[PDB]
């Protein structure tokens, strides 16, 4: 997962 | 007496801002997966009865003009208004493809004294974006 | 509608 | 008179100061949860009931996965800010 | 695991950046309203229903009074921030 | 089920911090009417089933210590926790009689990882205080 | 009224  | 009156011709307008690609100057990466979200949100909100429209890779000026114009429309026959923002962000701000812009600026256009046709009507904003760099480790 | 505890 | 700041509702994907997670192949945690609750209860539950269930779903069903140990097994809880003056149902 | 920030609820008397009004003789508007609603429904309404009614009472029932025209006839709207993962009832 | 489990020996602790008098150096004035709020809230929350405690004219250090200790107590047999703050304030901040302290630091003592006996239990905070100097003129 |  990546971050916003 | 305790519920918002929904007896109008339309449920309302729904604006979805789907920002996936950003300018290199911003240093923000591509938000893969945001198209899945946008399409999912589109169908859900459409099902509820909202007249939804999706705008992709908006600049800060575009986002401001988008919300401003929407607040200047005639919501006389609508029960409410909804706006969904998908993008990168930080505390109090959201990213446009070219930079950041205060969330307060986008929503103030709908204040009771700036959008008479939405007075006493719910104004909804859903926001998917970071609000800082803290991590939650969880427990037990 | 009906919120009932 | 009516307060000009009244009747607004903000549903944030995360609390102030924190990161917000997104799965490149499945979409952000918050939207996945919001959509599943709305698809099944969008027309029979009040808005706060819906968002409360979204909060629980995001809090219990998701956990980050990464190679970097610094971002491994992280959690998330959405944040609902309400200035509403009535209950909101999307029907009738 | 559970997010460390989960299950908190903040009921503010006003929105970010604004003043909050208080009557030297009757007490603050928000508290007056909160106690009123709680005396009537604290035992049968969910917490968000209670605070939403509190929001409406403060928004409609109060308007400031002051000789100084600058602080005359001003309004107020409370602010509810929820990270709760379930519905809250104070009884049964 | 979708409701918080309320089957516990007791509903929980309710801490009220009633700040009325402030040191001259802070520039804050006496909060007349606050004793009436504190009185009403106490009866009201005692009526709901809470074990209520009322503190008066607390310093910042006293507010911090008071909440840190409450979070180190055993809540195993309580359904939830409630805290009510009555004082002067500014954005994200609450006044003690000798100054200002971040609201976040006051509530952080109760996070899931720092107060295990309240984990998965509602932690409520009611705050009567200003959050800036903007006035709402209203509309209609 | 006064402000808080």
């Amino acid at each position: 997962e990546s971050m916003x | 007496t305790y519920q918002y009156n929904m007896n109008f011709e339309k449920l309302g307008k729904c604006i979805i801002i789907n920002n996936k690609n950003f300018d290199k100057v911003t240093g923000m990466g591509v938000r893969n997966g945001t198209d899945k979200d946008a399409e999912a949100l589109f169908k859900c909100f459409r099902s509820l009865g909202f007249d939804v429209i999706v705008y992709n890779d908006c600049s800060c000026a575009k986002m401001q003009d988008l919300l401003k114009k929407a607040s200047e429309e005639d919501h006389t026959n609508a029960a409410c208004f909804a706006c969904i923002l998908l993008s990168h962000g930080e505390e109090n701000v959201i990213y446009g493809k070219d930079g950041v812009t205060p969330i307060k600026d986008l929503t103030a256009h709908f204040r009771g004294d700036r959008c008479k046709t939405l007075l006493e009507k719910p104004k909804l904003f859903f926001i998917q974006a970071c609000r800082g760099t803290e991590l939650d480790d969880g427990i037990q | 509608q009906g919120h009932g505890e | 008179k009516i307060p000009v700041e009244a009747d607004f509702l903000f549903a944030y994907s995360t609390v102030p100061g924190y990161y917000s997670w997104r799965s490149p192949g499945r979409g952000s945690w918050f939207v996945q949860a919001l959509c599943s609750i709305l698809e099944e209860h969008g027309k029979d539950l009040e808005i706060m009931q819906i968002l409360t269930r979204v909060n629980d779903r995001v809090a219990r069903h998701f956990e980050s996965q990464s190679d970097d140990p610094h971002f491994h097994e992280k959690k998330q809880i959405p944040c609902v800010v309400s200035m509403l003056t009535k209950e909101l149902y999307f029907s009738q």
